[PDB]
């Protein structure tokens, strides 16, 4: 049966609670389609700081494992590596233990237990099995919950609920037909290792942009990127003003209340439209008042990338034995009719 | 924010 899982908005990413052990260990883990393998950390994990502020143990704020108290663990005595696109990384052990989430229990799960790293939190990675940082083939969740009989195959439905929403939803194995307009469409997955889709082009405030491309739409990114010339044609139609932060370096802003939308045009006639106002983010001085305008939550890159303030406006099923990903304009309920991803 | 892996 689909295995729906609560997703926790928190500002820049979308957590979600599981157990880990035989004591069922509660850790809360940010759900990220963009790499392959969950990781928690380890009881006495050194968190290092990455952003200014970062407390004692920051990083293990939403709970943390200690095989000793599990009776199920099992040390596979092979370390564990991987780096991510902001930066950040993680260093640990390969474990295998009984993960539990949304009521259902996976057995044998193998996974990181990290001693070292720079992420807020345990990341939960579900991308292809290809895209593991793991020197080998193994079982990630998604592969996992459908070789045990739980989901008919390695697939789940995102949805980011709407940017004021406080949760959200993910289904392994399913799909909640209540929660996106008009039909899914299929785009196929056109990488291999990434959960990518092919972008045609984009339109800002009527202004068309081709990209001739290909996208990752990853709900582990906070914002979106892309390529040089495409983010700065997109940046001249909303008519961003560049600044500069505490490093020198280029950084866009706007009005808030800029007016107009973003229209991606994916494969297979699928048009995703997205108000500007959904890429503004507003920020305030330490004295509470607002700063002059927003900041365009838009930034270039080598790699396109569509993440959170994309990913909310759309429902979003990820089908990884299919190779393939199905959108819709999503719409917001707390009505669901779920079916399972055959 | 973050972006999630290499």
């Amino acid at each position: 049966g689909p295995v729906a899982v609560t997703l926790h908005n928190e500002a820049i990413t979308y957590t979600a609670d599981i157990t880990v052990g035989s004591d069922n260990q509660k850790l809360n883990v940010i759900v990220d389609t963009g790499s392959s393998d969950l990781w928690i950390p380890d009881s006495n994990v050194i968190c290092i700081p990455k952003w200014r502020g970062d407390k004692g143990d920051f990083c293990k704020s939403a709970g943390s494992y200690s095989p000793a108290s599990s009776r199920t663990s099992q040390n596979l005595n092979t370390r564990f590596d991987i780096k991510y696109g902001d930066g950040s990384y993680a260093k640990g052990k390969l474990y295998k233990d009984t993960v539990g989430i949304g009521g259902v229990s996976v057995r044998d799960q193998l996974f990181a237990n990290v001693w070292s790293t720079s992420a807020r939190k345990g990341i939960l990675g579900i991308g292809f099995q290809s895209g593991e940082a793991t020197e080998f083939d193994y079982d990630n969740l998604p592969i996992s919950l459908r070789n045990q009989g739980i989901i008919g195959k390695a697939a789940y439905s995102l949805y980011l609920n709407s940017a004021e929403a406080s949760t959200g939803q993910i289904i392994f194995g399913g799909i909640d037909k209540a929660k996106y307009s008009g039909s899914l469409v299929d785009l196929p997955i056109t990488s291999e290792k990434k959960l990518t889709v092919g972008l045609r082009s984009v339109n800002v405030r009527g202004r068309n942009v081709d990209a001739n491309t290909n996208v990752l739409l990853d709900s582990g990114t906070t914002i979106s990127y892309f390529t040089r010339s495409i983010v700065r044609n997109i940046l001249y139609a909303i008519g961003a003003q560049m600044k500069f932060d505490s490093a020198g370096n280029k950084v866009y802003v706007a009005d808030c209340k800029t007016s107009g939308t973003i229209d991606f045009q994916f494969g297979n006639n699928l048009k995703i439209s997205v108000p500007v106002s959904e890429f503004l983010f507003q920020t305030y001085y330490t004295s509470g008042k607002p700063f002059p305008k927003c900041e365009v939550r838009i930034r270039e890159s080598e790699d396109n990338i569509l993440g959170d303030n994309f990913l909310r406006s759309a429902y979003v099923v990820y089908n990884l034995d299919d190779k393939k990903i199905s959108m819709a304009p999503v719409k917001y309920t707390s009505e669901s009719d779920i079916v399972a991803i055959n | 924010x973050v972006v999630x892996a290499x």
